[PDB]
């Protein structure tokens, strides 16, 4: 239901931008389809002069709002480049009051930060899961279950007799994404 | 001669009459080079021709000088000359080297009239008007607001008389009726954006483009002249409820555009700052607080606290600030500022919004503009100066377009910078205590900073005076005194001394308020330079800033201190 | 040489609106030319313009249309074509057959953008639209030439009803390469 | 300039100047073949000037370039002086 | 065949666009261009004389700008020509040596074109001959030789492909098609295949197939 609305609320804000006499957004996802590039950069500026509510519900939860973002601009995607695609990641560009490293603090816990720094160590990259496929030992019954990186997933531990963790992870039909840590002084 | 209120469209007429024939351009308009009032004006006028379709040029000119310079330039083709912003506290026809003798073409002794070759307009709001340029030369003509029929009769007929001419004794008392009607100060008495849209009314030629200038035009005076902004507000009110589609429910669409009245606060740019700077660098604010002190920063953190928002969320620039506090934010105001003496913040504002676009007033607007005009971008160095100022007027001329936004923002940074280097120099110069005082004026001389590089462009040293003026010399329980400040350039060896008028405190309705504070400045200077020899550059049209050698600044300060004529 | 480099063998932006602007347009004249100096264009008819009366239709060029528009001297009359119920129906017609284009006008992408800034209060229609409208219907078309393009070869290639501004895009690539293909086969045989 | 030019190629570019001189001089002479091919447009435009110079007489009139002095002119009147530099197109 | 003088301007914009989007160089319509300049001079003979003596403001512009857009097609149109002059210099001089081929340069260009291709010829011979040719042997100092590795007669592209709309008559070479319309027919010898052409249709066709029908206007190059 509510979930349904932002989405389409996305949807319309794609869809519906422009300055000028250029539709920003739509052409940007549509050169980035082009070249294999699937992803969509977002200045926040433009989502709060078009619609403040959006951006308050942004920033309110953004673990819970931006996979719904995510969801539009693929939806999005598809209907722009296949005649009638992974899902698409979202960039985001402020300007917004940078808080010092030193001063983060517990009042700002789950809440959109601007900061800077000194990149002191990278790591290798690593292999996040996006959509697991899963079999039970005993009965031996297929499931699948979609992940999202954002967190506000495990296996599960009642079958869908068999006991706890009856689930193991079929390697062969499922994906993954890269993934990265970094070190900021 | 006058052209009246209603006589406008006559002279717009004979304008179109003589310089329209598409054989070549026959219209020059000089425009001066430091008034926003005259780049509204003049942007109207050209939008008017341009749908007109009249061939036309515009060449900025700053000071005297260069306004005889480029006369004796023009060439005889040229039969409509326009000049917005000045040339009405001077004799022009004997500035300009013009006796109508030589222009006179056409003598038809049934018509008693003798056609000219070139036609001389001006669009002036300082007074008093020049009664040779007003009941004078027939080549010079004025557009008159009203005043001259409104309170120049008994001058006008001492004028005739003297024209026409026991008798020594008549002619003596009307001369001294003259001089005591010339010897007197210089003010603004109207915004020449009200002239123009007038005209514009009567040819039926309105539209929310040029009522949008009309607003910036009229509220550049805000800042100085308050009496003229308030005279002139409720038309303004009425025009943009005339103009404005009534139709809103729809929501915003990418063209909508949307001109109403908001409140709008005494504010320095609400809109494009953080909350807690827009109460830092603003002449009331300041003014009534005294924030350039210690105690008026903690009356401020006082105050912020009071009203309930954050210390982190006030300095959060507008547009990611938090939605609640701006929606309250009126009645967060109202409630809690009466307390602080600083009732008058609130105000009834012009803002105007494009489609998915952050909002602007107009004081922002006109904020941006000046900034872009100041900080945009021996003899030689002057005439580099002067033609930097003359560049600069052209890079805000294109800002005033809806296409080039990008030239706004940049005003709108430059404006940022320049308030706040005005500010550092007036909290030094406060705390270090430079204002001598003078039963007649105060003196206020700069030799030395890190910003008196800025102090060279007349706009920007007349932001530091009003600044100066409000904060301790119109408040604070001080008497009302001209106030003289001076900067140095070494670069030159010469003072850009300013004299400034003193104001009566903001938002005070009263019957002393409603009297225009005359400036004395302009004659007093003249007749110190005339006696002495010291090569002041009486050149700028406001008489007020003048620019004196620096041998000769102190000499100039005990003459001026001697004569007693302030 | 005589002429610059990127006017050889293809066209440009201006002067496909030169060659757009040379067609008939309506327009409610706000004048009357009709009498109780006048017009005489050589290139074009003057009968017309000659005889002419207030708020009744008439036809002239586009770039006279214009032109008068200018001093605002007429209304134009936005074509039939642009209005949105002929735009909704246009989009469906596109949808419904993946493989064959639209019958739009040729002029369809000039005239809109022409008219979109030159006259934007003579529509009987809200702007925005107009241009979403538009502009989906531009996207649709750029997924079919794309799709379209994987068939050249080197006897030849048709494009039914494919408006002028796209073929001037794809005048060069296209070209280009199926005048190596053939040059390919040619060299073959 | 000329000095990256051997002679013979500087006497190539006389000729071919002489040459162009030619075409223009003889029936095509109500059109300016050295023109500009870009499609005409708007019949008036504002054009704003980028160096100063004097009371240039061109055929077509006097035009005072004082520097940053912007004019509302026809397009075929200053399209060469917009060629040679002195005008803006802005 | 004079119509009117708006035909005329038709009849320019089609060998304009011909001219542009072709890969040879044209027949020059000799002609509509004569008439055209005596109508631009006598136009502009007319503006004067109405410019000499506000309602007459705006018939005036029209006619200035209707006179600058003519002007432009007119001289859009001369470059285009002289650049595939100079393009093929050498070939057009071979044809006109040739007395097999009826082609002439008095029957394919102007005499504008003929003094431009004649003095530009003499003065690139000129060029040639002071800086590289004059050290040559006798059997390698002719500009225009056809029998060494590389021809040095860049002939036009006879296979170069265009964008044509199918017009139709304004015909034994119509023949209806089985999809209820009129259609021609064309063979292309190098595949030995046969391609059919509807009108109201845009193809992208080799020249030399479609030329004998762009020659009679039956299509257009876009
Ligand atoms: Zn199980």
């Amino acid at each position: 239901d509510d979930n349904t609305e932002i989405i389409k609320s996305f949807k319309n804000f794609i869809l519906e931008f422009r300055l000028d006499s250029q539709f920003i957004y739509r052409d940007q996802l549509r050169n980035n389809i082009l070249v294999k590039n699937y992803s969509l950069t977002v200045n926040m500026e433009h989502l709060i002069g078009y619609n403040e509510d959006i951006y308050k519900k942004l920033s309110d939860e953004p673990s819970d709002i931006i996979p719904l973002f995510e969801t539009a601009i693929t939806q999005v995607a598809k209907r722009i480049s296949i005649l009638s695609l992974p899902t698409f990641q979202l960039i985001l560009n402020s300007n917004a009051n940078q808080i010092p490293l030193r001063d983060l603090d517990s009042e700002h816990v789950s809440k959109i930060v601007r900061l800077s720094g000194i990149i002191i160590s990278t790591s290798v990259l690593s292999s996040r899961a996006t959509y697991l496929s899963i079999m039970c030992r005993n009965c031996r019954h297929t499931t699948s279950i979609t992940i999202n990186n954002f967190n506000s997933v495990s296996l599960p531990r009642s079958c869908l007799n068999c006991g706890p963790d009856p689930y193991i992870i079929i390697h062969e039909s499922s994906k993954f994404i890269d993934q990265q840590f970094l070190k900021l002084q | 001669m006058y052209y009246g209120i209603s006589q406008f469209s006559e002279a717009y007429n004979k304008i179109l009459r003589n310089s329209s024939s598409h054989s070549s351009c026959q219209l020059v308009i000089f425009v001066s080079c430091l008034n926003i009032d005259a780049l509204c004006a003049t942007k109207m006028l050209s939008l008017l021709f341009k749908k007109q379709l009249v061939q036309s040029q515009i060449v900025p000119i700053f000071g005297y000088s260069e306004l005889r310079r480029h006369y004796s330039q023009l060439d005889d083709n040229i039969n409509s000359l326009l000049l917005v912003g000045f040339g009405g506290v001077i004799d022009l026809e004997a500035f300009l080297e013009i006796d109508p003798q030589e222009y006179v073409i056409d003598t038809d002794e049934k018509s008693g009239e003798q056609s000219f070759r070139r036609d001389i307009y001006v669009l002036d709001a300082h007074r008093p008007w020049n009664l040779d340029n007003i009941f004078g030369s027939q080549i010079i003509q004025c557009f008159d607001d009203g005043t001259v029929d409104d309170t120049l009769g008994e001058q006008k007929e001492a004028y005739y008389k003297l024209l026409e001419l026991q008798r020594k004794k008549q002619i003596h008392e009307y001369e001294g009726v003259l001089e005591e009607y010339y010897s007197q100060g210089t003010t603004v008495v109207n915004s020449i954006s009200a002239q123009i849209y007038s005209l514009l009314s009567a040819i039926g030629e309105t539209n929310l483009s040029n009522l949008w200038l009309n607003i910036l035009g009229t509220t550049s005076l805000d800042i100085a002249y308050a009496q003229v902004y308030n005279r002139l507000y409720p038309l303004l009110q009425d025009e943009v409820k005339r103009l404005t589609p009534s139709s809103r429910n729809s929501v915003k669409t990418p063209d909508t555009l949307t001109l109403n009245i908001q409140p709008d606060y005494y504010l320095f740019l609400l809109r494009h700052s953080s909350l807690y700077d827009s109460f830092y660098y603003s002449n009331y604010v300041n003014a009534k607080l005294s924030l350039w002190n210690e105690n008026g920063k903690k009356r401020l953190h006082k105050m912020f606290a009071r009203m309930g928002i954050p210390l982190s969320t006030a300095q959060e620039t507008w547009l990611y600030m938090d939605h609640s506090i701006k929606r309250e934010l009126g009645i967060i105001f109202d409630k809690n500022l009466d307390r602080y003496g600083l009732q008058d913040i609130i105000r009834d504002g012009f803002v105007r919004t494009l489609g998915y676009r952050g909002s602007i007033s107009a004081s922002e607007f006109v904020e941006a503009l000046t900034a872009l005009l100041e900080v945009g971008n021996s003899a030689q160095k002057l005439t580099n100066l002067r033609k930097r100022w003359v560049s600069n007027f052209w890079l805000s001329w294109d800002a005033l377009d809806d296409r080039k936004v990008e030239l706004l923002n940049r005003g709108i940074q430059l404006a940022q910078d320049l308030q706040r280097a005005i500010f550092n120099t007036g909290v030094a110069i406060l705390e270090k205590k430079l204002i001598k005082h003078l039963r007649i004026y105060r003196l206020c001389v700069l030799q030395d900073g890190p910003d008196l590089d800025l102090y060279r462009n007349p706009l920007t040293l007349l932001r530091l005076g009003n600044w100066l003026i409000e904060c301790c010399a119109e408040s604070e329980d001080k008497q009302l005194l001209p106030m003289v400040l001076a900067s140095i350039d070494e670069n030159t060896d010469t003072y850009l001394v300013a004299g400034l008028t003193p104001r009566y405190p903001r938002g005070l309705d009263t019957i002393h308020t409603k009297k225009p504070i005359l400036n004395n400045f302009s004659m007093a200077f003249q007749q110190i330079t005339a006696e002495t020899d010291a090569k002041v550059r009486i050149d700028n049209f406001e008489s007020s800033i003048i620019e004196i050698r620096r041998e000769d600044l102190s000499p100039f300060l005990e003459k001026l201190t001697l004569s007693g004529l302030l | 040489m005589s002429l610059p480099a990127h006017l050889q063998q293809t066209f440009s932006p201006e002067e496909i609106q030169f060659i757009v602007e040379n067609e008939p347009i309506k327009i409610f004249p706000r004048i009357t030319t009709r009498q109780k100096t006048r017009w005489q264009l050589i290139t074009t008819d003057d009968k017309a313009l000659n005889n002419m009366v207030a708020m009744r239709s008439t036809e002239v060029v586009l770039w006279i249309a214009l032109l008068l528009k200018q001093q605002s001297k007429c209304s134009i009359v936005a074509p039939q074509w642009l209005t949105t119920k002929e735009l909704d129906r246009k989009i469906q017609y596109e949808k419904t057959h993946p493989d064959r284009f639209s019958e739009l006008p040729w002029n369809w992408l000039v005239l809109a953008r022409i008219l979109f800034n030159k006259a934007k209060d003579d529509f009987h229609d809200p702007i925005h639209e107009l241009r979403g409208k538009i502009q989906d219907l531009r996207e649709i078309r750029q997924i079919k030439v794309l799709k379209g393009l994987k068939y050249l070869n080197e006897s030849h290639l048709q494009l039914d009803n494919l408006s002028l501004l796209e073929i001037n895009e794809l005048r060069p690539f296209i070209t280009e390469i199926m005048d190596k293909l053939r040059e390919i086969h040619t060299a073959s045989l | 300039d000329t000095n990256n030019l051997s002679h013979q190629e500087q006497e190539y570019l006389k000729e071919y100047c002489d040459l162009i001189t030619d075409l223009k001089s003889g029936d095509l002479v109500d059109i300016d073949l050295s023109g500009s091919l870009v499609p005409p447009s708007d019949v008036f435009i504002d054009v704003r000037v980028l160096k100063d110079a004097g009371e240039i007489q061109t055929e077509y009139g006097v035009f005072n370039l004082i520097k940053d002095s912007q004019f509302f002119v026809r397009q075929s009147d200053v399209e060469r002086l917009i060629q040679q530099g002195y005008l803006q197109k802005i | 065949i004079y119509v009117s003088p708006q035909q005329d301007f038709s009849d320019l914009m089609k060998s304009w666009k011909n001219e542009r989007c072709s890969p040879e160089l044209l027949p020059y319509p000799h002609q509509l261009m004569k008439r055209l300049l005596n109508r631009i001079s006598m136009q502009s003979q007319l503006i004067e004389n109405i410019s000499m003596g506000n309602e007459s403001k705006l018939p005036l512009l029209c006619m200035e700008t209707e006179l600058e857009r003519l002007k432009f097609v007119i001289r859009s149109y001369i470059r285009c020509r002289l650049s595939k002059i100079d393009k093929f210099s050498l070939y057009l001089r071979q044809l006109n040596e040739d007395e097999n081929s009826l082609i002439s340069l008095t029957d394919l260009l102007s005499k504008d074109e003929i003094k431009y291709h004649d003095t530009h010829s003499l003065i690139w011979l000129k060029l040639v001959n002071d800086s590289i040719l004059k050290y040559m042997p006798e059997e390698l100092q002719a500009i225009n030789d056809t029998e060494g590795s590389v021809n040095m007669i860049d002939e036009p592209d006879w296979n170069k492909f265009v964008f044509i709309h199918v017009n139709g008559p304004p015909d034994p070479l119509l023949q209806e098609n089985e999809f209820g319309k009129p259609c021609y027919t064309v063979t292309i010898p190098d595949l030995k295949e046969e391609v059919e052409l509807t009108i109201g249709s845009i193809y992208v066709m080799r020249y030399e197939v479609i030329r004998d029908l762009l020659r009679d206007d039956k299509v257009a190059l876009i």
